């Protein structure tokens, strides 16, 4: 822990990170991969998708890793069953209004949504209502 | 089917929840032959048998 | 039964399109300067909502594309920000609006005391329906959420978009039975100004309640009757 | 049996060029390449099946989400040269047209089970 | 070259290989393959199947 | 002419002046149309079939499209926005090509 | 069912064994027919088995599972196994190694 | 990065217990029995970079990744179109072997394999990926900092105005 | 104030005195009622003294949180690091059951301004903004006139009220959004962007309006603070129970003989409040299906609980509800609870800003399911699914509007599951 570097615990393993990292940054340093949709390294942090939720012993409710600053001696749990359930619920909310356009989508083999549905989601749905519909508009030749 | 309105894969996920533990065995510690042959029958009456498993595991 | 705006994108119309030009009048521009003075110079975008309200009042109740572009130019911001804010909030109307905008609250506390029947009487007498302007153009009907008038639950709110910034009023009419609502709207058609606030009582005193089509006057225990305590200091 | 591409009752091909049938093909008998059509639809500019490489497993009929590709009830399709056994989109569409009613009846019956 | 061909196919794509290994008894041949995949996958078969 | 024209979309399920996604198939042979690449005859194309079918009026701002009449014997369920749609400019089902339009947004 | 056994080992003994094996298989078939249960024929898990067609056509998660099972396939956990079955010709086994 | 704690444990343990006998470079290639002109082909040892479409880190060299990620790939050769059916035809025997099956955990392992068979190789290290946010948007708080337009000027205050 | 029994507040103990607008609400009447009395002295006594007196009074925060006002005010920075401090008064009163703040704004404008001065001095805030609902045009005009009058007599500005303190007050108004009542979303709206809440791990005391330390407090807390400093913290503490000391403005609405807004000490029995001030429930106390105690966000309570329930924070917490705002809504036996809770679900579907996935999608899902239950279209398992969805939303959202959307539905499931089952079965039966 030389000066700026601190120590954080991710899933019970010691990781030395600078003070300016967030929870997601330390989790990446620990080799743990958190599900993300809106967080991007080179873009401003948003925190809207709420798919990165992890558990901090200090915090009562799950926090978003991308926007949560890491602290000295913080213990981070990314595999607790509550986090698994929260991941599945967020995935359900993401998919309830999604169009059934996988065969006609050009993201078919490269979709984050599908892959994280398979890995961090349930295999079945309970939604029977009408989905939302949007009308597309031209953004240019490309 | 009780899975229609109750969706939880992490509770029903057996594929990714298997693990391997580690032990070390040494020749110095003697083997327990009491376990192997103490439970072995000495007379026809004491013979105990393991029945064939009727069905393979199913979720129900 | 959707309200005035069904589109979250710009719908080209002969009234509303790119060539249309909107600018603040000189007196309205003085009001613009006074509005801006309240917020720091560097953070000038803080005035977007008051300026959009002022432009709406001037333009007769419609926030057009020219209005948004003019406000964006004055605030030195990308137009998409003004588009986003004009689309987010409810009071901003981006479609043509009538002389009067009559709004009926349909939230729970109003629905218990009879907001449904109020709306039914209003839509019968006016004859158009929620989200639809009168064929004359005198009233545009709308449903809004809680208006802060729950004790006087059966209530409507009307906006005067005729005169402009000088003569715009957003008034509340409360404790109203369907016949009272019809009477208020007829008075509005004539141009006569109805009783501000609740009809049967002054404000949220313990004076009675609206049950069905009638006001049941019950007066029991009152609290602030008497002489008010006045100045006091601890020693 | 013999493969056949199908059309909607309007006459528009059911194929949407998802290319799943080519990914699931155990024998790699299907080659597909597509484009955007002028109207704007996702349609194939090429759909050829090698019937000398097909194993008639029926996996492609299983993977198709729109019932575009089906294995028809025809087993009389021997040829005198191997080139005639390299089918293409036009030939498969013609085979679908020829056997449309039988395929539709078989699919209606099969839908109950799966 | 069946064994090497299996290595280039997915698990479900390689089932038809076992049917053609023995043309007299197809079901028994594919059965062992599906049982091994089930053991590794920890998948439980319903009683009707 | 077609050899130096920019590939464009008519705009039934697209916009009138967009680029068309194109592969290089038929570029050597000299074919520049979608149907020419795969059909060598002079018969009626499936696009000609789908154009002949007329747009259908519906009530509401969203229509559920299953492609066929029976949900499990056609395209996946799709919800299409009917806002800003008319007979001349109808909404399109991407799987089937059926055209829909509604007057409800105009408060009717 | 009962195992058929002979002792000589000659060609005739194996022929007799095979005939009796046919009879034992008939007995097993009759038991299967009478005791055939009702319910699912494939595993309920849709991360290893394809969804039904109406289900893929009505649910987003089922379309995703169908697409990823008919393009990529399921991922089998790292391990090795040898599973053998009593084939008619003898013991047929597969030694499968997964990474 | 912690541990897989699965069959890979015994896999690595079998690796560290056992070892291979040293031979001169290229000698095994003769034992292989393949055409000797195969080893005239040149080898590139590289790790694929992340696809820009996806944000997963599995394919990259990351502590999350526990799979072999270093490929031996051979140079691309001539490809043509079938005159009858327009299929892509080739004469390269080694077209897909390296991409499909030649996967190694470490660059030295692939280099050892190439030197053992006699393939000349060039190792290309992946461009380093460092997950460092810029100072302007180092954290969520920085989004709503005074950095956007400076500290608010208070010359608009009525007391300061008058 | 007696520990055994609470209720029957006297006129001498009421802070809000022209709440009913029988007198001049402007400066002439305000001075005669005790407003702006000795503000020079209270402000000159220093920020520390005000903070300790507020802490001793036990004043918890009106507006829903219930968080202690003194501790929140003490979180403000003491010394400037180059960044000014701001006071923002949350006069946005969007809440389906609450009408209480509007009377204060329209009939006691000067108490709010004096409270803003006192609290800004307590937190060392140079400038203050009074956020008002855009719909409250006339109330805003009243508040603006009060501000102008206070400026005219020197109560505000440099050397405000004669003490060596400087405070400038502005009145800002929104364009209509329930979310803009949230602390961060209000700050974003006043900055000039969409009123979308900011993730809390950065806290408003650290970085707020224009990136500077800010505190958002309700009109009622700001208004009650000056008289607390005048009358005395002990007087404020006497009325309520332990940890719950002060008087609070109760707005009784719904099926009551007289709907009233009234001031009462906390820890009054709900039955006592409804029967004495509201005139009793329409058709008698016997005619009660349910009562929503704290506005629409909090779960409803059935009649049985309403018998012994006491109008307090912690007790309503024990009764699996809350006193967010003293907005008590009464429903008759005639009322269809399913339809009212469905209307609240529609409210929350309309008021979600859409920023985070769980609120934006699950609130519309909840509205759809509640709409189907209002007709009996759903199955019996749909209720359990509804509980599961409410659990999915709670805790996984940026702000508390997801929680406020989940709670009424959970209360309906918890206390009135029998009626939903009845409606579902009968529709199938008939
Ligand atoms: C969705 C939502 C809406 C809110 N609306 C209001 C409101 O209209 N008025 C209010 O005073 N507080 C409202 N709040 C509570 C805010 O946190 C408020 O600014 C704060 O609690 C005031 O703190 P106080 O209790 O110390 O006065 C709302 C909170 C949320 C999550
Ligand atoms: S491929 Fe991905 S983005 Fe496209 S429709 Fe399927 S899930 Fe949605
Ligand atoms: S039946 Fe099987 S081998 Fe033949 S084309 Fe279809 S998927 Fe390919
Ligand atoms: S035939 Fe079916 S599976 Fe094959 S590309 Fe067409 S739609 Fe896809
Ligand atoms: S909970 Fe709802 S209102 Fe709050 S930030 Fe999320 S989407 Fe917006
Ligand atoms: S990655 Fe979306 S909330 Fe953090
Ligand atoms: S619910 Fe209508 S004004 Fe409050
Ligand atoms: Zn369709």
């Amino acid at each position: 822990l030389p000066a700026d570097k601190m120590e954080v615990f991710v899933n019970g393993e010691a990781v030395v990170v600078p003070k300016n990292f967030t929870v997601l940054q330390a989790c990446d340093a620990a080799g743990v991969d958190v599900p993300r949709f809106c967080y991007h390294q080179r873009l401003s942090i948003a925190g809207n998708c709420r798919m990165c939720l992890v558990e901090i012993e200090k915090a009562p409710k799950p926090v978003a890793s991308c926007a949560f600053p890491a602290g000295p001696g913080m213990k981070i749990k990314t595999d607790t069953p509550v986090i698994k359930k929260a991941r599945e619920g967020v995935m359900e909310f993401l998919l309830i209004n999604h169009p059934l356009d996988c065969p006609i989508c050009d993201q078919g083999g490269e979709c984050d949504l599908q892959d994280q549905a398979m890995i961090f989601g349930s295999d079945r749905s309970r939604f029977i209502e009408y989905k939302r519909a949007v009308a597309d508009k031209n953004l240019g030749p490309l | 089917p009780k899975l229609v309105y109750d969706i939880k894969y992490f509770a029903r996920d057996y594929r990714r929840n298997n693990s391997y533990t580690v032990r070390s065995v040494d020749s110095k510690t003697p083997f327990d032959y009491s376990k192997v042959f103490g439970s072995a029958p000495l007379k026809p009456a004491d013979v105990k048998t393991v029945r064939i498993p009727e069905v393979m595991p199913h979720r129900g | 039964t959707n309200s005035t705006d069904v589109f979250n994108v710009h719908h080209d119309t002969p009234e509303n399109n790119k060539d249309t030009k909107f600018d603040f009048t000189e007196a309205n521009y003085k009001l613009v300067n006074k509005i801006m003075s309240n917020y720091p110079s560097n953070y000038k975008a803080s005035a977007m909502i008051p300026l959009l309200d002022l432009a709406q009042q001037q333009n007769g109740g419609v926030v057009s594309l020219a209005v948004m572009n003019r406000v964006a130019q004055i605030l030195e911001v990308p137009p998409i920000k003004v588009y986003e804010v004009a689309t987010f909030f409810t009071m901003f109307n981006r479609s043509k609006m009538g002389k009067y905008h009559v709004c009926i609250c349909g939230t729970t506390p109003c629905r218990l005391q009879g907001a449904q029947k109020i709306e039914e009487a209003i839509t019968k007498h006016l004859g158009v329906g929620i989200g639809q302007t009168t064929a004359d153009g005198t009233f545009t009907l709308g449903e809004m959420e809680c208006m802060g008038a729950c004790v006087n639950a059966p209530m409507i709110a009307v906006a005067d978009y005729r005169n402009g910034v000088e003569g715009f009023s957003y008034n509340y009419y409360e404790d109203l039975t369907p016949q009272d609502a019809v009477n208020i709207l007829e008075k509005l058609k004539k141009g006569e100004k109805p009783k501000l606030g609740s009809q049967h009582r002054q404000t949220a005193e313990p004076a009675g309640a609206v049950v069905g089509d009638k006001w049941i006057p019950s007066s029991g225990e009152q609290t602030l009757m008497g002489e008010l305590p006045g100045p006091y200091c601890r020693d | 049996g013999e493969h056949a591409l199908r059309r909607y009752p309007t006459g528009e091909e059911r194929c949407i060029s998802c290319k799943l049938c080519e990914a699931i093909c155990p024998a790699q008998a299907i080659t597909i390449e597509a484009e955007e059509r002028e109207d704007g639809s996702r349609k194939t500019t090429r759909y050829d099946i090698d019937m000398t490489k097909c194993i008639y497993c029926g996996f492609c009929q299983e993977a198709c989400p729109v019932d575009a590709i089906v294995e028809g009830p025809n087993f009389e399709f021997s040829t005198e040269t191997r080139e005639e056994l390299l089918y293409d989109k036009q030939k498969l569409l013609e085979n679908g047209d020829k056997w449309e009613q039988e395929i539709a009846a078989n699919l209606r019956t099969e839908s109950l089970y799966r | 070259g069946t064994e090497k061909l299996l290595e280039y196919k997915t698990y479900n794509q390689g089932i038809p290989y076992f049917d053609r290994l023995d043309y007299v008894s197809m079901m028994c041949m594919e059965h062992s393959y599906v049982l091994a995949i089930e053991q590794l996958l920890n998948v439980a078969v319903p009683l009707r199947g | 002419a077609e050899k130096n024209k920019i590939p464009e979309t008519v705009g039934g399920a697209a916009f009138k002046g967009d680029l068309r996604g194109t592969s290089a198939v038929g570029l050597g042979d000299g074919l520049y149309s979608h149907t020419s690449k795969w059909m060598q005859g002079n018969g009626k194309s499936p696009m000609d079939y789908i154009n002949e079918v007329e747009p259908i009026k519906v009530k509401g701002l969203v229509v559920a499209s299953h492609g066929s009449d029976d949900p499990a014997l056609g395209c996946p369920v799709e919800y299409i926005s009917l806002k800003g749609t008319s007979y001349e400019n109808p909404a399109v089902c991407k799987y089937t090509g059926n055209r829909y339009y509604s007057d409800c947004w105009k408060h009717g | 069912f009962n195992v058929p056994i002979a002792g000589h080992g000659d060609c005739y003994d194996r022929y007799l064994v095979r005939v009796q094996e046919m009879r034992e298989s008939l007995r097993i078939i009759y038991q299967c027919l009478n005791e055939m249960p009702d319910g699912l024929y494939k595993t309920p898990d849709q991360k290893v088995s394809p969804p039904s067609r109406g289900q893929m056509k009505q649910s987003m998660e089922s379309l995703i599972h169908h697409f990823k099972l008919f393009s990529e396939g399921y991922h089998v956990p790292a391990g090795e196994t040898y599973r053998a079955v009593e084939a008619p010709k003898g013991e047929f086994g597969v030694y499968l190694v997964s990474r | 990065a912690t541990a897989p704690q699965d069959f890979s444990l015994a896999m690595k343990k079998a690796d560290e217990i056992y070892s291979g006998k040293t031979v001169k470079a290229g000698d095994i290639g003769f034992s292989a029995g393949v055409p000797l002109e195969t080893y005239n082909r040149k080898v590139r040892i590289f790790c694929p970079a992340k696809a820009a479409s996806q944000s997963g880190l599995g394919r990259t060299l990351h502590p999350s990744s526990k799979a072999p990620q270093w490929k031996i790939v051979f140079e691309n050769l001539s490809k043509w179109e079938n005159p009858l059916m327009g299929w892509t035809s080739t004469a390269d025997p080694l077209e897909n072997v390296g991409r499909s099956t030649l996967l190694f955990y470490t660059k030295e392992e692939a280099a050892a394999f190439c030197a053992k068979h006699g393939w000349e190789y060039v190792v290309d290290e992946p461009n380093p990926r460092k997950h460092i946010r810029q100072k302007r948007y180092l954290g969520y708080g920085d989004n709503y900092s005074i950095k956007r337009k400076g500290v608010p000027d208070l010359a608009h205050l009525p007391s300061n105005r008058s | 104030p007696e520990k055994t029994t609470f209720g029957g507040l006297r006129d001498q103990d009421r802070i809000f005195t022209n709440i009913y607008g029988r007198h001049d609400p402007y400066i002439k009447g305000a001075e005669a009622r005790g407003d702006w009395y000795m503000t020079k002295d209270l402000v000159g006594k220093g920020r520390d003294w005000i903070i300790d007196q507020i802490k001793k009074s036990g004043l918890r925060g009106r507006g829903g949180a219930g968080f202690a006002s003194g501790l929140k005010w003490s979180f403000m920075p003491k010394v400037s690091d180059g960044r000014p401090s701001y006071l923002v008064v949350n006069g946005d009163e969007s809440e389906p059951g609450t009408c209480k703040d509007r009377e204060i704004m329209r009939h006691e404008p000067h108490k709010l301004v004096e409270g803003c001065l006192v609290a800004g001095t307590a937190m060392g805030a140079r400038a203050g903004y009074i956020y008002i609902r855009g719909e409250f045009v006339n109330e805003r005009k009243a508040v603006e006139r009060a501000v102008a009058e206070a400026y005219a007599k020197g109560y505000l500005g440099k050397n405000a009220c004669g003490s060596g303190v400087d405070f400038d007050l502005f009145v800002h108004y929104g364009a209509g959004a329930y979310i803009c009542g949230e602390e961060t979303a209000l700050i974003e709206s006043l900055e000039g962007k969409q009123g979308k809440p900011r993730l809390k791990p950065p806290f408003p005391a650290g970085m707020g309006l224009y990136g500077c330390p800010t505190t958002v407090t309700n009109v009622e807390t700001v208004a009650v603070s000056p008289t607390i400093l005048r009358r005395g913290p002990e007087w404020f503490s006497s009325f309520g129970r332990k940890n719950n000391a002060g008087t609070k403005l109760f707005a009784i609405s719904g099926h009551v003989n007289r709907p009233v807004t009234v001031e009462e000490e906390m820890s009054i029995p709900l039955r006592e409040l409804i029967e004495r001030h509201a005139g009793g429930v329409r058709g008698g106390w016997d005619n009660l299906l349910a009562i929503i105690p704290g506005g629409s966000s909090v779960p409803l309570l059935p009649k049985k609980m309403c018998d012994d329930v006491i109008m307090d924070f912690d007790a309503l917490r024990t009764a699996q509800s809350g006193l967010g705002t003293a907005a008590v809504i009464v429903m008759n036996k005639d009322t269809d609870v399913i339809d009212a809770i469905a209307r609240l679900s529609y409210f929350y579907k309309h008021e979600s800003c859409g920023q985070c996935t769980p609120c934006r999608e699950g609130t519309g899902w909840l509205y759809d399911i509640m709409s189907r239950m209002r007709k009996g279209d759903a199955r019996l398992e749909e209720i359990d699914m509804l509980w599961e969805i409410t659990k999915q939303i709670e805790g996984h959202t940026i702000c508390a509007l997801g929680d406020a959307a989940a709670w009424p539905v959970q209360g309906l499931i918890r206390h009135f599951r029998s009626e939903m089952e009845d409606r579902i079965k009968n529709a199938d039966q008939q």
